[PDB]
């Protein structure tokens, strides 16, 4: 079992936690709330 | 088949330590 | 999600006719809060060395662009001196510092929520902690204000005992203290009201006050207006940081890379280029901040007029 | 004759401008010099045209500063000639009861006098002095009635019970003339005797 | 190795991940550093000026 | 001395407090009084004690007639340039 995804250029806004780790992130090219 | 992702494949775009920074 | 025409309020008929009167049997006493900014962060840049930058090839050739830099230096100096003006005018309008005696026998007023705190270095009052709850670079700097705010506190309550015990005698010449029921008698009839609606009412007068007062804490605990303020001027100053970062049309934006990559003839070129385009960002911000302090002026203008008209007497 | 800053400041703030902007018309701004019969009579207008170029666009950034800044200073000068068009109209053709804006006290009257580029206005205010203090009530109880003073205050010098007016000490006997009853005297607090 | 520049170093008591060599503010200077040979954190501050 | 406005060298820092003269910042202020050139901390004004009471009342003997002036600008110079000239 094993799956193969495509890269593309986008743009993320990453939420980055207090010892440096992202934790969170949003894809600004999903919807209009993004 | 196809599935679907969620919120997966994210990497650290470089080196560079940094902590709490909607970084864009 | 829905999408309607806007309704203006409430529509109501009054009863009029000609010989027909509506006359009020009971009264409520109301407190409520108007907020106003007197000041902006007092910012000075170093024109040399935001453009250039440490370099030595940059400052012979802006030497050659006339006094472009004093300008701006002038403009932005003017501002901070002008902040300093702007709290003198509205806090400093009192001759003496009062103080308020030891007991607190105001008629059965209580003002405890607004005099001053003794256990405390700031020695702030509950709502003054309450509302202060609330709210290096590359050639750039902060200068603090010349009053402290424990100096503003101080004249807020030395302005707050002079009403108190006092009235509005102390705005015109010497305090000439009255006890508190009877001057809150001479504002009854100020408001065309008779003086005996007052005393014979004095409890229900005070209760009202009392609740009054208590509701505007838990109202608080509002101040985005001073918070818009505060943000302007981050933001602001953010983007003329981030501007150092462009190359405007040479081949970078980094004085070194740019100077130890070519030979003289050849960089001065792309120099100058990053020069116009540095320059060319803090007008931009000067400009703006001269636009953005003569509104502040406005309204510390405003609050000085308040505090003359409202806190020293009765309009 | 023996203070007049803001003229002063007003006045000055314009020369200095002025000189700055003179004071342009010698620089380079990375051309060979600041005269156009060097870079004219020295050059071919093929190659001449760059070097005016860089002397054009440095002398029009200049200008336009100028009249940036002067809108600026304009548009305070205009709110200042506002608020002296509105206390020459509340000052001096009338009496204001709006306090400390036509002088420290209460006003009396107001005088214009013309000055170099602005007004001075003299304000004459009273101010009260040499205060003394007295004891007082709010009202009056007798025959069971409450008397409260028609425009005055209640005092006592010790041992007798007078009204005056509020600004002014001048003490007159309490008389039905001067005082109104209202209720009977229980309900006020503070209430003497006499 | 690399990061070339000017200021006060100091010990720090920030904690990176074990692959990142530097941080970075707001607004995007570089205001920590890791030493190559005894991997140790230490802050940039820069040079008093006024 | 050390300010929480920058180090100040050349004036000596007094105990005393008087009206602002050259503003340092913070609070402190500068004068060349003691001479020299000495740092402090500005007053805010004297200081006066009402004799509050719930039955006193001070009432007004005499009066002074004051006049004070008040000073604005209304105009500036009219100017005008002739860019192409300039
Ligand atoms: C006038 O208004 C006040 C309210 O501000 C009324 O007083 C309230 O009366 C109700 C009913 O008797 C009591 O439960 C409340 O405790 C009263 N409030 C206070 C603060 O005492 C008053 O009755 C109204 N009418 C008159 C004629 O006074
Ligand atoms: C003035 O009002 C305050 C309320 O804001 C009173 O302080 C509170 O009093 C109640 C009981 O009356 C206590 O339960 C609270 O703990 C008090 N809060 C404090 C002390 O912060 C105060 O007593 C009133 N003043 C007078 C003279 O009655
Ligand atoms: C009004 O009476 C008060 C009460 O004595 C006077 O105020 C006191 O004056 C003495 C002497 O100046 C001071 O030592 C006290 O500290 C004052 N305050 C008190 C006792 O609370 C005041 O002088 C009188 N006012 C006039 C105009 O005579
Ligand atoms: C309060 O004022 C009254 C004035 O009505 C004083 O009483 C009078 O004083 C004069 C002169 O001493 C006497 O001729 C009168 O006989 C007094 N009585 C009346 C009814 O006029 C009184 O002495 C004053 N009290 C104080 C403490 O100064
Ligand atoms: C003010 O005058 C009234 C009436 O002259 C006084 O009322 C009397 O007071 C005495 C002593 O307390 C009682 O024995 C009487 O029964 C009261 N009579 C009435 C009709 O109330 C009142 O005490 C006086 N006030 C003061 C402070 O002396
Ligand atoms: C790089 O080389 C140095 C020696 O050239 C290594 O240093 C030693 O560091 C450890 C700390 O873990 C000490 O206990 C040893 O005593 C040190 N040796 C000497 C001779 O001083 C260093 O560890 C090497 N770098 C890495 C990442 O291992
Ligand atoms: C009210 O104040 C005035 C001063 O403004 C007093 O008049 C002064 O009286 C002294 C002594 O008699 C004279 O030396 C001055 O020449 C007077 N001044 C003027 C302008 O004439 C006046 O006596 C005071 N009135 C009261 C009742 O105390
Ligand atoms: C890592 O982050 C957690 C939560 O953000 C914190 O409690 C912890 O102190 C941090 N450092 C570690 C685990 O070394
Ligand atoms: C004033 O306070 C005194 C306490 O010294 C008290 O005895 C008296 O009843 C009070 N009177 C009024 C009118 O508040
Ligand atoms: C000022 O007063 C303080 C009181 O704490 C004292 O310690 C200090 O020595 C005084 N300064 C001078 C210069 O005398």
């Amino acid at each position: 079992a094993y799956y193969v995804g495509y890269l593309q250029p986008r743009t993320f806004l990453l939420k980055y936690n207090e010892n440096g780790t992202i934790t969170d992130a949003v894809d600004c090219a999903l919807d209009p709330l993004s | 088949a196809y599935t679907n992702s969620f919120t997966r494949g994210v990497y650290y775009p470089d080196k560079v330590f940094r902590s709490s920074v909607l970084h864009s | 999600i829905i999408a309607y025409t806007m309704s203006l309020g409430a529509e109501n008929s009054v009863a009029y006719s000609n010989n027909s009167i509506a006359i009020p049997t009971n009264f409520t006493i109301s407190v409520t809060t108007e907020i106003l900014p007197v000041s902006m962060t007092k910012t000075s840049v170093d024109c040399t060395m935001y453009i250039c930058g440490d370099s030595t090839e940059c400052s012979n050739l802006l030497l050659q662009y006339g006094s472009f830099c004093t300008q701006l230096n002038r403009a932005l100096t003017g501002i901070a001196v002008e902040q300093d003006k702007n709290t003198q005018e509205v806090f400093a309008q009192v001759k003496q510092i009062y103080k308020t005696p030891p007991i607190k026998d105001f008629g059965g007023f209580n003002f405890s929520q607004i005099l001053p705190d003794p256990s405390k270095p700031s020695k702030r009052s509950p709502i003054e902690d309450l509302l202060f709850n609330k709210v290096k670079f590359n050639g750039l700097t902060v200068l603090p204000p010349l009053l402290t705010d424990e100096m503003i506190a101080q004249y807020t309550s030395a302005l707050l005992a002079g009403t108190i015990t006092s009235g509005w005698t102390f705005g015109a010449g010497p305090a000439l203290q009255i006890p508190f029921p009877m001057q809150m008698a001479y504002r009854f009839n100020g408001i065309g009201v008779t003086q005996n609606v007052l005393y014979e009412n004095q409890k229900l007068i005070a209760n009202q006050f009392n609740s009054a007062i208590g509701k505007i804490q838990d109202s608080l605990s509002a101040l985005g207006k001073l918070q818009d303020v505060v943000n302007q001027n981050a933001q602001a100053l953010n983007t003329l940081v981030k501007q150092l970062s462009s190359n405007f049309g040479a081949i970078s934006s980094v004085l070194n890379d740019i100077l130890s990559r070519l030979d003289p003839p050849e960089a001065e070129v792309q120099i100058d280029r990053l020069i116009t385009g540095r320059l060319q960002s803090l007008q931009t911000y000067v400009t703006q901040q001269l636009i953005r302090a003569a509104e502040i002026r406005a309204s510390a203008n405003l609050a000085a007029t308040k505090m003359s008209e409202c806190v020293l007497g009765q309009s | 004759s023996s203070a007049l800053g803001k003229l002063q400041d007003v006045v000055n703030q314009n020369a200095q401008a002025l000189n700055t902007l003179v004071k342009q018309l010698s620089s380079n701004f990375g051309a060979i010099s600041s005269v156009l019969n060097d870079i004219l009579s020295r050059l071919d207008p093929p190659e001449a045209e760059v070097q005016i170029d860089r002397l054009i666009t440095g002398r029009l950034q200049s200008l336009q500063t100028y009249v940036t800044q002067q809108l600026i200073r304009a548009a305070e000068i205009r709110a200042s000639a506002n608020l002296a068009a509105t206390k020459m109209s509340e000052c001096v053709l009338g009496q204001s009861k709006r306090v400390d804006f036509c002088g420290k006290g209460y006003h009396l009257m107001s005088f214009p006098q013309s000055a170099p580029h602005g007004v001075v206005f003299l304000h004459v205010t009273y101010v009260p002095a040499q205060e003394k203090n007295f004891t007082t009530a709010p009202a009056i109880c007798h025959d069971g009635k409450a008397h409260f003073p028609r425009e005055g205050v209640f005092v006592s010098n010790g041992t007798h019970w007078f009204v005056t007016q509020r600004n002014f000490y001048e003490p007159q006997i309490i008389t039905t003339d001067n005082t109104f009853v209202s209720g009977n005297c229980d309900v006020v607090i503070g209430i003497v005797n006499n | 190795n690399g990061l070339t520049g000017t200021g006060v170093l100091t010990e720090s008591n920030k904690k990176f991940l074990p692959f990142q060599q530097f941080g970075r503010d707001i607004a995007d200077t570089t205001d920590a550093v890791r030493d190559p040979q005894t991997l140790e954190i230490l802050d940039i501050t820069p040079c008093s000026f006024g | 001395f050390q300010t929480r406005a920058g180090c100040l060298i050349g004036a000596e820092h007094v105990n005393n407090s008087y009206e602002c003269d050259i503003p340092i910042g913070a609070g402190i202020c500068a004068s060349y009084q003691t001479q020299s050139i000495i740092a402090y901390t500005m007053s805010l004004g004297a200081e006066n004690s009402v004799a509050y009471s719930n039955n006193s009342i001070a009432i007004p003997t005499n009066f002074t007639i004051s006049v004070t002036t008040e000073i604005l600008p209304v105009s500036m110079t009219k100017t005008s340039v002739d860019c192409t000239m300039y």
